[PDB]
């Protein structure tokens, strides 16, 4: 009957999936046991016997969550004084997936606002009058991609962009965070987002880049911050991205990357950990599960006779369920996890992860999986960037028109 | 000299000292988006923080300004930087920085900011002296620190420190075997010291590995680095290895067992081994197991081995 959906999570044979600590405790297995009974406490709640109610996006109550967020925040946020344009590209990036119309005077503040975080250097900082850094930079193109109007557009100084990003290119392909900052993959990701959506790549500009990479790739299969560091889903999706980007998939081992990331899908919980034998987390729905579109276009380019036509290499509807059922907060917004409180960090990969789990698309092929009400289908995510398809087309085909500053 | 939760603490816009300098309002424009509600202290603080800044002084007032700014925000990146600047413009004794950093991380573990201050003190110093031994309290308070082991492998790595950190591997193995950064040191230390390429090196590892996984057959992270240490070579160049595994099958089974046994016959079949077409059946049986009852998570993935295993053999 349509008044009930069975779950992956609920099958008498789920409870099999339970850790087993071969009776050797360690700290690892303590915190894994205590995450798993309170996750099954929580899968319980939505089974009646036979009676398994469809699961509900509470969308109206994170709406409003969300609405709020934008305006004001309590010195609570004092924490993220450093990361406004984050809360900006977080918060309207939800709305859109949640296809929340962005009022005309929002639009427009927003702008006004980000253009006071840009730096007469080039770059964003992470408020006004701060030192610009790859990290809001990033989140501030993509919020402005996100309202995708001219006026959004244009705030962004190209020239000084494409200026700063060279400030922060190292000899060996690397990119420091910010000047004077650190180095590790997420400023290489960083970097070619915002420079392949505002058409500023210059052919030197992630010259060795690629290389530097391969090189954070480890002996896991997945990739660590910076050489020889552990694989991290974060670190993985920043590097899998930018080489998407540069076209350069091929410089890492597809195949031991593939292993890795499906191994950190939790078999009990549904969800993703963020390295091996950490925990769930709800954010993971992105940084992890998003490498698995990424992985299917790098795969299907090289020809693969053996690739999906209907699904991505992960249990779509077991992350679903983790999200839905676990990730939610009553009072809007999305989590971590049973017992932590909402945030909208979280409140952002979790929605970008659950739209990711619903759409499958390959060529003219296009399967979705809708666990639940019909109306939790939210609309798509672009795997690479994380802002609407649509966006990504607009922004680009926009920028496209302009030459690369002094070419 | 007096701290933000101090009894005797004073605003900055109350200090006779800092009278004679107009402090710098934040411009958010006239209708805010993500506003934040700033206390009075942390506005006072930037307001001021603002004011040195636009006005670029190096002075000693600004240095213990930054102080406060940072336990304010230890994530604002750009007071950090500032804070530098003065480091060196004002000559400061960076062993006494140090003392400071020290107490810092310890406060915020879990910040880039104030791990990569300290890096860039020792690198100024050529200092590494302190660093293990303060990395190994970080260590014990949280042994999988991100950034606390990212400073152990550059200090260990700049500074040529490699002689002991085996044996502080075998020590947190001890501890939790199951600790997934130590595996990663264990490989890190290993690949730049000996190397792997040293047979007598490879056993040893080998012989390591498979001892934990009897110990614990359902850790992953000893099954992960057994399948790293070996992959760049190919699983299906050590033979005696798919028979042990295949005698614990029975017994110390797990998926794990079982999707390595399917990686070793991929590579097999990958390297013309003989009675191919037995290999090829034994793993499409296996995709199939692990598909249906034992890894059913991953069975998009498993499943897709196995198509990938018929249009290649
Ligand atoms: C939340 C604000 C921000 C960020 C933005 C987007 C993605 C982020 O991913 C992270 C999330 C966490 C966090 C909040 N601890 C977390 C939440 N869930 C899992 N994790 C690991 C920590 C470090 C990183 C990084 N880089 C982190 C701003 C940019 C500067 C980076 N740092 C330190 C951050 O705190
Ligand atoms: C674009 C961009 C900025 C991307 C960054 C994405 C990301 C999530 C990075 C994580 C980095 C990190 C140090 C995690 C460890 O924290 P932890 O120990 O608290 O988490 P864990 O237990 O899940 O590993
Ligand atoms: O996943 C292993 C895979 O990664 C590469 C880089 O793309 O090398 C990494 O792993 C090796 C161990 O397998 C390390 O020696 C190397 O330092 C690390 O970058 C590939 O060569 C390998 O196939
Ligand atoms: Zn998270």
């Amino acid at each position: 009957p349509v008044w009930s959906e069975p779950l992956y999570s609920l099958r008498p044979e789920h409870a099999r999936e339970r850790l087993q600590d071969d009776s050797v405790e360690t700290v690892t297995s303590i915190e894994q046991a205590k995450v798993e009974e309170k996750i099954q406490e929580v899968f319980s709640s939505y089974k009646f016997n036979h009676l398994v109610p469809r699961l509900v996006l509470q969308r109206e109550k994170h709406f409003h969550y969300l609405k709020r967020g934008l305006r004001q925040l309590t010195d609570a946020y004092e924490c993220l004084d450093a990361s406004r344009p984050w809360l900006c590209y977080w918060i309207l990036h939800s709305l859109e997936l949640l296809d929340e119309p962005i009022p005309q005077i929002v639009a427009t503040d927003v702008c006004q606002f980000l253009e006071l975080c840009q730096s007469p250097e080039g770059g964003f900082g992470g408020g006004p009058g701060q030192y610009p850094h790859l990290a809001p930079t990033y989140a501030a193109v993509n919020a402005l991609c996100i309202i995708g109007t001219e006026e959004a557009y244009d705030i962004i100084n190209r020239e000084k962009l494409l200026q700063y990003l060279y400030s922060l290119k190292q000899p060996d392909g690397s990119f420091l965070m910010h000047v004077g900052g650190e180095v590790d993959v997420r400023s290489a990701y960083c970097a070619a987002s915002v420079a392949s959506l505002t058409n500023i790549i210059t052919p030197d500009l992630f010259e060795g880049t690629a290389e530097w990479i391969a090189r954070c790739q480890n002996w896991e299969g997945g990739i660590g911050g910076v050489p020889g560091m552990e694989a991290h889903g974060g670190y993985t999706f920043c590097g899998l991205a930018a080489l998407v980007i540069l076209k350069r998939e091929r410089s890492l081992n597809l195949k031991s990357l593939l292993q890795w990331v499906t191994s950190r899908q939790m078999r009990f919980e549904g969800g993703f950990q963020g390295r091996c034998n950490k925990l769930v987390d709800g954010c993971y729905s992105f940084w992890q599960a998003g490498l698995l579109p990424l992985l299917h276009r790098a795969l299907h380019a090289q020809g693969d006779p053996a690739l999906s036509m209907s699904h991505w290499m992960f249990h779509q509807q077991a992350l679903q369920e983790y999200i839905l059922m676990c990730c939610q907060c009553p009072a809007g917004g999305l989590l971590d996890k049973p017992g932590k409180s909402r945030d909208f960090y979280h409140t952002c990969y979790c929605l970008s992860g659950l739209s990711i789990a619903q759409h499958f698309g390959s060529g003219a092929m296009l399967h979705d999986v809708v666990l639940g009400v019909p109306e939790n289908a939210l609309q798509p995510t672009h795997p690479v960037y994380n802002i609407g398809p649509d966006k990504v087309i607009q922004a680009t085909t926009y920028f496209l028109q302009k030459p690369v500053p002094g070419f | 000299f007096v701290s933000l939760d101090s009894p005797s603490y004073v605003l900055y816009r109350d200090r006779a000292e800092w009278a004679d300098i107009d402090p710098v309002p934040q411009n958010d424009g006239p209708n805010p988006v993500v506003q934040i509600i700033y206390s009075d202290k942390f506005r006072d603080v930037y307001d001021y923080f603002r004011a040195v800044l636009q006005r670029d002084e190096r002075s000693e007032r600004a240095f213990k300004l930054t102080r406060d700014a940072i336990e304010l925000n230890a994530a604002n990146y750009t007071v950090w930087h500032f804070r530098r600047v003065l480091l060196k413009s004002l000559q400061k004794d960076l062993h006494e920085e140090m003392n400071y950093i020290t107490a810092i991380i310890e406060e915020q573990p879990k910040n880039y900011q104030v791990w990569h201050h300290r890096r860039v003190l020792v690198e100024w110093l050529r200092d590494p002296s302190q660093e293990l031994e303060f990395i190994a309290d970080i260590l014990n308070q949280d042994a999988k620190n991100y950034h606390a082991w990212q400073h152990r492998q550059w200090v260990i790595q700049e500074f040529k420190l490699w002689d002991n950190e085996l044996q502080y591997v075998d020590q947190l193995l001890k501890e939790d075997v199951r600790n997934n950064s130590v595996w990663n040191q264990r490989y890190f230390v290993i690949s730049n010291t000996t190397g792997y390429n040293d047979r007598a090196v490879l056993e040893r590892e080998v012989q390591y590995t498979l001892e934990m996984i009897k110990l614990v057959p359902h850790n992953e992270s000893a099954w992960n680095y057994l399948k790293g240490i070996l992959q760049d070579r190919g699983l299906s160049k050590y033979p005696n290895l798919l028979n042990q595994l295949l005698d614990l099958q029975p017994s110390h089974s797990s998926p794990y067992l079982i999707a390595f046994l399917v990686d070793i016959y991929e590579d097999m079949l990958e390297n013309q081994c003989d009675n191919k077409e037995d290999i090829l059946n034994k793993a499409l049986e296996l995709c199939e197991i692990l598909a249906k009852e034992k890894d059913t998570i991953r069975k998009e993935y498993w499943r897709y081995i196995g198509r990938s295993l018929q249009s290649k053999h």
